[PDB]
């Protein structure tokens, strides 16, 4: 719904008219597999000492 | 030309880099190769400055 501009006819231009907004991950680059099954891998590092 | 005009020019024509990517993960085609994009504007030579 965000209005980019008025358009000289009181009919607002909108982000929807020029784009497709959706919720989605910032980086789709990496995935994780556990025994051939999707999973997210959380690595726990040990603190020093 | 005022000095202010000149300061602005240098600030724009001599600029830092911007990186993009080609054929990344969101695309549906799933291009076999993912090539990075490099944009540079840094000026190193005195002549380039002039």
């Amino acid at each position: 719904n965000i209005i980019l501009r008025v358009n000289e006819d009181k009919s607002f231009l909108r982000i929807k008219d020029v784009a497709k907004v959706e919720i989605g991950a910032e980086q789709y680059n990496s995935t994780g597999r556990l025994n051939t099954s999707a999973a997210v891998p959380i690595i726990i590092n040990l603190q020093s000492g | 030309v005022t000095a202010n005009d000149v300061i602005n020019a240098v600030n724009d024509q001599n600029a830092q880099y911007a990186t993009g990517k080609i054929g990344e993960e969101p695309v549906v085609n799933k291009s076999p190769q993912v090539i990075s994009i490099t944009m540079q504007g840094r000026l190193q030579t005195p002549q380039e400055f002039e």
